[PDB]
């Protein structure tokens, strides 16, 4: 899988 | 999905992907029923036998996708869970009875050409469509064979099967809160859901008003697309009252 | 109704009166055939 933006890791 | 095919763009605007934060991986399928709620299978969140027991902060919800692994920038929408609700009488111990769960999204999701909710059935619709022989549609990014997987969302159209035939095909104690689908050995056509498709939607289009209704939830099977075996789905309507209850209260 | 007013109508299909590649297999089965 292609990494997802960290702004959605909370 | 086994023996299915590549879904077309916007074909299943309600299809949701349950995504695990760490490691980042496909967890399950799910469906959008409004802007704040997505419906899925309980075993996706809780399943002691396999030490499965996720919580709100462990997951991410991805809506509007087509591709399985790419971050479809500007198209897909990633959302956080605020609350998970597992049916109180979900039986993971014996036969996965009442395999259903509701997830409350932290922030409402804005609809688009690739993001749109599916209708939940009413007593009449369910009564007219949920009949043996009537075909339904299943979608998911799960495995393509029992034991490489899809690059793009997959879909199959399967017929609902007579309750008696479902029972005589397994030793698992079937209940009223579940139905089965798939072709019979001589019917020539085949296909089934499979690992990775769990929590996904089983839908039908109403010939009366042309809307799509989710009648079932991808739940369990024995192997994938085996002759003589069928996929089992959670009977959405039978649990519709638990669903409504949850939403107005919370 | 028992599903908010706009549910079940896809933007790229029902709303533009376009059908998908296999939806007809479904309807063909909602009465007498299989
Ligand atoms: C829906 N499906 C799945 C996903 N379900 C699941 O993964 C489900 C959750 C936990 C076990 N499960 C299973 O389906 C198990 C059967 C399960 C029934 C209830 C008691 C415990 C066993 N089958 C696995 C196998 O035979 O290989 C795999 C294959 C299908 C299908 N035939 N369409």
């Amino acid at each position: 899988y292609e990494p997802i933006p960290e702004e959605f890791a909370q | 999905i086994v023996e299915g095919s590549d879904a077309e763009i916007g074909m299943s605007p309600w299809q949701v992907m349950l995504f695990r934060k760490s490691p980042q991986e496909l967890l399950c399928g799910a469906s959008l029923i409004s802007d704040r709620w997505v419906l899925t299978a309980a075993h996706c969140l809780l399943y002691p036998p396999w030490d499965k027991n996720f919580t709100e902060n462990d997951l991410l919800v991805r809506i509007g996708k087509h591709s399985r692994t790419r971050y479809e920038r500007n198209i897909e929408k990633i959302s956080m869970l605020e609350k998970i609700y597992i049916h109180p009488r979900y039986n993971w111990r014996e036969n996965l009875d009442r395999d259903i769960a509701l997830m409350k999204l932290k922030k409402p999701v804005a609809f688009s050409d690739y993001i749109h909710p599916v209708c939940l059935p009413d007593r009449e619709t369910a009564a007219s469509l949920l009949q043996a022989g009537y075909k339904g549609r299943v979608t998911g990014w799960g495995n393509l064979k029992e034991t490489g997987q899809p690059s793009v969302l997959q879909v199959v159209n399967l017929p609902i099967v007579e309750r008696p035939v479902c029972k005589d095909s397994t030793r698992i104690r079937i209940t009223d809160n579940m139905f089965c689908a798939g072709y019979k050995p001589d019917e020539g056509k085949r296909g089934d859901a499979c690992e990775g498709d769990s929590g996904g939607p089983f839908v039908m289009k109403s010939p009366f008003n042309n809307r799509w209704y989710q009648m079932g939830i991808v739940s369990w099977g024995e192997g994938c697309d085996r002759d003589g075996k069928y996929g089992f789905y959670t009977h959405v309507f039978r649990l519709k009252k638990w669903i409504q209850k949850v939403i107005d209260q919370f | 109704g028992s599903g908010e007013a706009d549910c079940g109508l896809r933007p790229l299909f029902e709303k533009k009166s376009l059908e998908d590649k296999t939806e007809r297999e479904l309807l063909e089965s909602y009465i007498d055939g299989r």
